[PDB]
């Protein structure tokens, strides 16, 4: 009865405008580092949405209208989910890339850090971000001095807070993909994540 | 191990019918493990 009732609520507005809030405060959050604390803390509140979708989800059918109106609810604020989606896989590859041999013959300074220019030459060899992805990594790393540029610091910090939220997703959009088969829709999302 | 001999050997993809084994590597992992290294790697030329 509850889940009903929420079912055919108001909820679903109230959601989509939480996913848009948080799509576009994250991706603000991320360029400066004295406000990680507010964005841990962004991050942990949008993990707890996730976890109430999930209790709707829980207990359906295959092709349940649950399911469906969820999936509606999706492709109705597609924006927001690709560009949050975007936000994770794009510091999901910068650490992959920092580790890999290009990057490590790249770097000149032996004290540890990278110009801005070397950075975006590497990134460019490297062939995995567009160009407003290189600025946006660009604006989000900080540099101390001649644009030197820490980058296992940059690579690591953004790591741990966006793990469980990262999970959750995967958890949540693998649900959606198992219970609700033959929608073209919920593909775009599954190749995009 | 024993292998690791004709990796960069002219010869590489002989009595074998596909000659272009090595260039689908290159096109493959050159923008991850580096062209140069995998030129060096397998004996290839860019320029020829």
């Amino acid at each position: 009865g509850n889940q009903q009732s929420l079912a055919h609520s108001r909820l679903w507005d109230a959601v989509v405008g939480f996913l848009h809030v948080f799509a576009h405060m994250m991706m603000k959050l991320a360029q400066d580092s004295s406000q990680i604390e507010l964005l841990k803390e962004l991050l942990d509140l949008q993990k707890d949405m996730v976890v109430m979708l999930l209790s709707l989800l829980e207990g359906n059918v295959v092709n349940g209208m649950i399911a469906r109106q969820m999936v509606d609810m999706l492709v109705e604020s597609s924006s927001n989910v690709e560009m949050i989606l975007k936000f994770f896989d794009m510091f999901l590859k910068l650490k992959d890339i920092v580790g890999s041999e290009a990057f490590q013959d790249y770097v000149t300074d032996p004290r540890g850090l990278i110009s801005k220019k070397d950075f975006q030459k590497a990134m460019d060899s490297q062939k995995q971000f567009t160009g407003p992805e290189i600025q946006f990594l660009l604006s989000c790393s900080e540099a101390d001095e001649n644009e030197m540029i820490n980058f296992e610091e940059f690579a690591n910090r953004f790591q741990e807070p966006a793990r469980d939220i990262g999970f959750n997703v995967a958890v949540l959009l693998t649900n959606l993909s198992e219970h609700v088969p033959h929608d073209p829709r919920l593909r775009n999302f599954l190749e995009l994540a | 191990q024993w292998d690791r001999l004709v990796l960069n050997t002219p010869s590489f993809p002989s009595n074998y019918w596909d000659k272009f084994v090595k260039r689908k590597v290159l096109d493959k992992h050159g923008d991850i493990f580096g062209r140069e290294r995998i030129a060096e790697l397998l004996g290839m030329d860019l320029a020829s």
